[PDB]
């Protein structure tokens, strides 16, 4: 109650904060992360699918568990928040984007990637917001599936073109859902995938694979 | 593999 209550209202002010700030910069993007870096200078970005829980800030530490544990304030939250994978870039992005976040069944953070299993809320849910400093833009949701931590989802770049079309059509392979979204190697992914606490049995992951595009 |  005491954790519970509280971690939700802090939600609820900075994605109040973030829709007025929003609603302040109507073209630009950058002031809008100015402001949010005077916060924490780790927030990189935002994630939002309207309707559902999903509308949170994105972090990026100097590895893959700096907020595993701890949220955008720096606080140690079981929960943590929504991370950026240490190796990406957001001024030139990679190849292949990745966020990670937890999967408790509470209907948080990345709770609604067990929902794109379905392909009925995959039809209702295609694109995802995400914004940066350097644009606003769509994921479109091409791929979801189930896997474990024993399959290299997690990519980042590429040694060619054919490596690339190999990771493209594996994951399209995997895909519990049909989607009509044409991803070609001129393209760049972000990929979601759920994340367990530190040396866990649960072996199991939850992966969306979507396309990139810049809509400012 | 890193932390996932």
């Amino acid at each position: 109650s005491m954790e519970d209550k509280q971690e939700r209202a802090n939600y609820e002010k900075l994605q109040q904060k973030f829709q007025m700030l929003m609603s302040k910069h109507q073209e630009h993007v950058r002031p809008q992360f100015e402001s949010l870096e005077k916060i924490n200078k780790d927030i990189v970005g935002w994630i939002k699918l309207s309707g559902t829980s999903l509308n949170y800030p994105v972090l990026q530490g100097k590895t893959n568990h700096d907020y595993l544990n701890l949220d955008f304030e720096r606080e140690h939250r079981r929960k943590g928040s929504i991370f950026m994978d240490f190796r990406n870039e957001l001024k030139n992005l990679n190849h292949n984007t990745i966020l990670y976040g937890h999967h408790v069944g509470d209907n948080t953070m990345f709770d609604v990637l067990e929902d794109y299993l379905k392909q009925s809320f995959y039809e209702k849910h295609k694109i995802i917001e995400f914004d940066n400093k350097y644009g606003k833009y769509q994921l479109q949701v091409f791929s979801a599936y189930k896997t474990t931590t024993k399959d290299n989802y997690i990519r980042t770049d590429f040694e060619n073109d054919q490596d690339y079309q190999q990771f493209l059509d594996e994951t399209k392979r995997k895909s519990v859902i049909n989607s009509d979204v044409n991803v070609t190697v001129k393209d760049r992914i972000m990929t979601l995938s759920t994340c367990e606490d530190a040396y866990s049995e649960t072996t199991k992951r939850i992966v969306v694979v979507a396309k990139i595009i810049k809509v400012s | 593999n890193p932390q996932t």
